[PDB]
RNA sequence: CUUACCUGGCCUUGACAUACUAGAAACUUUUCAGAGAUGGAUUGGUGCCUUCGGGAACCUAGAUACAGGUGCUGCAUGGCUGUCGUCAGCUCGUGUCGUGAGAUGUUGGGUUAAGUCCCGCAACGAGCGCAACCCUUUUCCUUACUUGCCAGCAUUUCGGAUGGGAACUUUAAGGAUACUGCCAGUGACAAACUGGAGGAAGGCGGGGACGACGUCAAGUCAUCAUGGCCCUUACGGCCAGGGCUACACACGUGCUACAAUGGUCGGUACAAAGGGUUGCUACACAGCGAUGUGAUGCUAAUCUCAAAAAGCCGAUCGUAGUCCGGAUUGGAGUCUGCAACUCGACUCCAUGAAGUCGGAAUCGCUAGUAAUCGCGGAUCAGAAUGCCGCGGUGAAUACGUUCCCG
């Protein structure tokens, strides 16, 4: 019913939220099936345990791009924005948590004359 | 640096025990960004140590950490062309960091089959009071005690 | 140290390319080589007509060369016969037929290329280099440029030791990408070798970006 | 200390020159020993295929254990003269640096 | 190695010289520059001089050599020791 | 049922946008309905060119060329619309493909 | 490059153009299954007997303006030395400096 | 081949330009000699314009100026490039001061990343540098509904597949936003600096281009141009083989390992950027495999390269020179190419080297960075551990400037 968009490290998540028993689906899959790593599940779940109203909502989630951590961050951001859209009074607590902010860190490009973005070849003085 | 005051980053609490201290310890254990294997190692060690005696793993870890934390260190001061190792107090963050580094290095130099087993052995040894981290704590106390004379 | 090409740094900013056509990845090389050939031909043919720019365009199965000249009379021809020969040569060079157009230059002393050729002519005829430099600078500033800069390097006066000498007046903000700077280079072949001439002319700051240029 | 000597096309180099340079340089700088780990000398002729009073450039660059690498140049009319000038300048420079750092 | 389906490679002129030699009975060496040809089974018992860069070296072809290329018996470098 | 597909390729997005705007305006004058312009992924081609004549590997110039594509459909076209599209002139730098 | 080098390149291209058709026909005969084994062998012999310069593998790309055999950059057809000059004069359409 | 080097066989107005004379369309089919360059035979056509009595193309033959040079000089040069060094500086006009070289301005206080800014002052004014204008990334709005997308509907051989929709993701142009804007403090009541509210983002948000006046007779006559010297039946030109890959040794930059934070086997998830018509190829068969045959869709947000790998779940290995490591060698093959001997890439069977963590010394890096994991491209018939890009997981530590350097 209430929609949210989340973004993190090339990953984008579309989140639909509607009052329900506590269902949670990701790409026609469950949280345990999609994320085999516990940190990702914890990150996905933080926003709704933060309000102590985890099982009073139902979520329908799609995600594309990035890796497991980026997708988890995007899903959490989408859930946070969906909550803010649903209720205005949620935004101060969610921001105090820090979920309202959108992380802008991204990979830095390789550079001419350098092995990597910052790393440069060896200059021996033996 | 010569300017600015860089702020500290935030380490999220671990999944199982929700401990920032345990998360920082996992970060010390981690290599090449393999944090999942880091958590596996740390949790296996914690289960192994819990098996020996029935206590809270978090409480055991923090007690052993307090056992192993340093008190006093010297920082080399170059005046008059001499070392002049001067004892000084150290901030809690440095205390915790050196304690964790000593624990992990001692575990690495132990001689069990797996990192989890040897980390658990090191935690037990530190709890008892005889270990390589305990020896480094003793040595730093000994040296800062020999050089107490200077301010 | 070294410096970026004043035109090269502003292609998509305040300037436009000297060639405007589209090609598929296969015919691109042929088009570029033939454009270079036609430019080489025109430079030799119109040496004495004070030509400033050549714009090569391929609209569709045809060609369009726009020649910017201070002396349109010579290129046009007294009775217009010269333009027919020019288009014939262009159609011979390029597979599709080419049409020529002429842009008359009414303020030649604001064009960097023309100034460089003028200085190079005197330098080849053995006039004093810092006489020609000052004459060109004064003429351009009288024309109205906000600034001009001239550089001459080589064996000036026949000296065994080569050297470089320059003179600047007004404003030449090279680091400002929104500034109209015209850059030109020319060569003078004297009995004692080559002398290089560089000219910069500044025509104020362009406003509104490439949209104002109507790209 | 390991010695790595190089010349240019004009100068002309040989293993005999390598042995002689290594021997002389070690003999002169034998005192420092462990203080220094690497020498590299380089030889050039500037206006190759012509002549002059100097017309040859010698360089020696040495790495002292600890402090940063230090370099010395000399110009002379002959390879032997260039080498001797560079050796003298290196000796003076190293003496000054070691006296400074004590 | 050359694919079997293509078959062995031999130069036309060398092949023709070999057939002339075998059809006749003459032991005069066959001078050639084709180091890239293969020693066919019909080459046995013939003397073939192969260019090695500055001179032609003889090779008396025996049953062992079949399958090698001609150049494998005419080394091109002169090294005697350091 | 006839539908006309129009594909524009250029090296200058401003020129290609001008061309597409002119095409849609021409269609509107005739009175047909048109979908677009639809942006299509831009191609980028990047090249590394050494700037020193002899030896400096780290001193280079990095150049790029971009290909911009635009898509247009015109549906329910009339005999006057098609003739207007054919009559319309073409500017350089924008290669236009018309498919029936 | 030298004019002799350029002329050698040109004659090689001319020979390849001359013999392309026969070379292709012989290769097709070689790759044809329904053809007889003796015919395939004869095709192989003729292909091996063709002149060497007919083989496209013996052609080297060259700048065209200068004939340099390195840094060719197929798309433009110019070696880096002249490509940089032509680009930064503004005579190559669509090419600009890259910053991303 | 590239190729500029060497052995040998060859040509001399030259492989390429202009100028003079004469005959021939240009071209075209076959063999013969030879390593080839070359030479000697042998077929078919006789074209395009003409005040047709002569001309354009493209050859042949002779003659003379000449061509030709990757031959020397970067210390005779143009053009281009490195470095001090994105260091914050470097200079002019009018005035003044001093016999003059010269000085001021550009110095003094705070301050900034900065000759950045505010106060004073025989200085008043300017230019080149700093910053800004340019590209990219983070939030949102409008236009656009394709080939790309699927929230509400329905049909489904349950595959957005279908009828459909224009919501969302995305795609790619144009706009908005962030200015110490507001609050509480500090400082001369100046610049400016701290702590806060709001916001996706708060005090240059993070990267990229952009190289001041000048320095080192710094680098490049072998990209190219060019003054001056040199060779002219050879220092020019064509060709076949060989070499640039040699091997008592010494250095620089890398890749792979020395294992259990791991190796092997089975199952199972999640990318971004590029390439494809002389090419990428779904799918079936044959093969242990590299591959081959048939065949399909693609000039591409449509078909394809394509399998992402680290990761997660299950089993074994249980500290051994090992179920670690994969150099070297012996057999058997595939492919590209006229041709893999010198001297190619890859596949299978067998073999199983040094290595068990590396002297003195010394290098890179302050955050989506280091470390680690895989993917693409230019060059290119084939031939990357190199170079240029892309994304996945993801740290440690900064008390401080005392001693180290610039
Ligand atoms: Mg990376
Ligand atoms: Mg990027
Ligand atoms: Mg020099
Ligand atoms: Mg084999
Ligand atoms: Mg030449
Ligand atoms: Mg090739
Ligand atoms: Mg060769
Ligand atoms: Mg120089
Ligand atoms: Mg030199
Ligand atoms: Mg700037
Ligand atoms: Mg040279
Ligand atoms: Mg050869
Ligand atoms: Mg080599
Ligand atoms: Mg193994
Ligand atoms: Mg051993
Ligand atoms: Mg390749």
């Amino acid at each position: 019913t209430n929609y949210g968009t989340g973004r993190r490290k090339t990953a984008t998540a579309r989140v639909f939220l509607s009052a329900g028993t506590g269902k949670l689906v990701i790409n026609n899959r469950t949280l345990e099936q999609y994320f085999g790593r516990e940190t990702a599940r914890m990150v996905v779940r933080q926003p709704l345990e933060l309000l102590e109203a985890t099982e009073k909502y139902d979520l329908y989630i799609t995600v594309k791009g990035g890796g497991i951590g980026g997708q988890a961050g995007a899903i959490r951001h989408g859930i946070t924005r969906a909550l803010i859209a649903a209720d205005e009074t949620l935004k101060p607590v969610l921001r105090q948590a820090g979920f309202v902010t959108r992380d802008a860190r991204e990979v830095e490009r390789k550079k001419l004359g350098l092995r990597k973005a910052r790393k440069r070849p060896q200059f021996s003085k033996r | 640096p010569r300017r600015r005051v860089v702020a500290a980053r935030e380490i999220l609490p671990d999944p199982k025990f929700s401990s920032q201290t345990i998360a920082k310890f996992m970060n010390h254990v981690m290599q090449d960004g393999k944090k999942s294997i880091a958590e596996s190692i740390v949790y296996g060690a914690l289960e192994r140590v819990q098996e020996k005696n029935k206590v809270d793993p978090v409480e055991f870890f923090e007690t052993t950490l307090e056992k192993v934390r340093p008190m006093v260190e010297v920082k080399a001061r170059r005046v008059g062309g001499a070392t002049y190792q001067v004892p000084m107090e150290v901030r809690p963050s440095r205390r915790t960091a050196l304690a964790m580094r000593w624990l992990v290095d001692a575990a690495a130099k132990r001689s069990e089959k797996t990192m989890a087993l040897r980390l658990a052995g090191e935690l037990l040894d530190a709890a008892e009071g005889k270990g390589a981290a305990i020896k480094k704590r003793e040595d730093v106390h000994r040296m800062a005690e020999a050089n107490k004379a200077f301010s | 140290g070294q410096k970026v090409h004043p035109i090269g740094i502003r292609l998509g900013v305040v300037k436009r390319h000297n060639a405007n056509w589209y090609a598929n990845p296969k015919q691109y090389a042929e088009y570029l080589l033939k454009d270079l050939q036609v430019r080489e031909f025109l430079t030799k043919k119109l040496k004495n007509a004070m030509v400033s720019n050549i714009l090569i365009e391929r609209p569709s199965g045809a060609a369009k060369v726009t020649i910017s000249t201070a002396r349109p009379g010579i290129v046009i021809g007294k009775k217009g016969e010269d333009i027919e020969k020019l288009q014939r040569e262009l159609t011979n060079i390029m597979g599709v037929p080419a049409q020529v157009s002429i842009n008359e230059i009414d303020r030649p002393d604001l064009d960097a290329r023309l100034v460089a050729e003028a200085i190079a002519s005197q330098l080849e005829k053995r006039v004093m280099f810092r006489r020609a430099m000052k004459r060109a600078v004064q003429n351009t500033m009288r024309a109205g440029a906000k600034g001009i800069k001239v550089e001459v390097s080589g064996r000036l006066g026949g000296a065994e030791i080569a050297r470089t000498e320059w003179y600047r007046e007004g404003r030449v903000p090279l680091h400002t990408l929104r500034a109209d700077i015209d850059y030109a280079t020319m060569r003078a072949e004297t009995t004692y070798g080559t002398i290089g001439v560089k000219v910069w002319i500044f025509r104020g700051e362009i406003l509104g970006g490439m949209k104002q240029v109507m790209n | 200390m390991n010695i790595e000597i190089r010349t240019d096309k004009n100068i002309h180099n040989s293993e005999r020159l390598i042995t002689y340079v290594r021997a002389e340089l070690t003999q002169e700088f034998q005192r420092h020993s462990e203080r220094i780990t690497h020498f590299s000398v380089h030889f050039s002729d500037e206006n190759g295929d012509k002549g002059g009073d100097k017309d040859i450039h010698c360089m020696i660059e040495a790495r002292p254990s600890g402090l940063k690498p230090v370099a010395v140049h000399h110009k002379a009319g002959n390879i032997d003269a260039s080498i001797h000038g560079a050796i003298e300048k290196l000796k003076r420079s190293l003496e000054h640096t070691f006296e400074k750092k004590e | 190695p050359r694919s079997l389906k293509k078959g062995p490679f031999v130069d036309a002129h060398l092949f023709a010289k070999v057939e002339a030699a075998v059809a006749s009975n003459s032991r005069k060496p066959i001078k050639t520059w084709s180091r890239r040809s293969m020693i066919l089974p019909d080459f046995v018992g013939l003397t073939i001089s192969v260019h090695n860069g500055r001179n032609h070296v003889p090779v008396i072809v025996t049953e062992h050599m079949v399958g090698h290329k001609l150049g494998e018996f005419a080394p091109t470098r002169t090294y005697r020791g350091h | 049922n006839q539908r006309i597909r129009i594909r524009l390729k250029s090296f200058d997005h401003r020129l290609i946008d001008q061309s597409a705007q002119e095409i849609v305006e021409t269609a509107k004058r005739t009175g047909a309905q048109v979908c677009g312009p639809i942006p299509m992924p831009t191609r980028i081609e990047r090249f590394n060119v050494l700037t020193s004549p002899h030896v400096n590997k780290d001193a280079r110039d990095q150049y790029e060329i971009r290909t911009y594509k635009r898509l247009i459909d015109i549906v329910q076209p009339t005999d006057k619309t098609v003739d207007a599209l054919m009559k319309l002139d073409l500017a350089a730098g924008v290669d236009v493909q018309i498919a029936l | 490059a030298k004019k002799g080098m350029i002329n050698r390149e040109l004659k090689r291209e001319k020979t390849v153009a001359k013999y392309a058709a026969k070379r292709a026909e012989l290769k097709a005969t070689i790759a044809n299954v329904n053809a007889s084994d003796e015919e395939r062998f004869e095709a192989m012999l003729k292909l091996q007997a063709l002149p060497r310069n007919a083989s496209p593998v013996r052609l080297r790309n060259r700048c065209g303006l200068t004939g340099r055999p390195h840094g060719y950059f197929r798309k433009f057809g110019l070696s880096r030395n002249k490509l940089r000059d032509t680009v930064m004069q503004g005579d190559v359409p669509g090419v600009v400096k890259a910053s991303w």
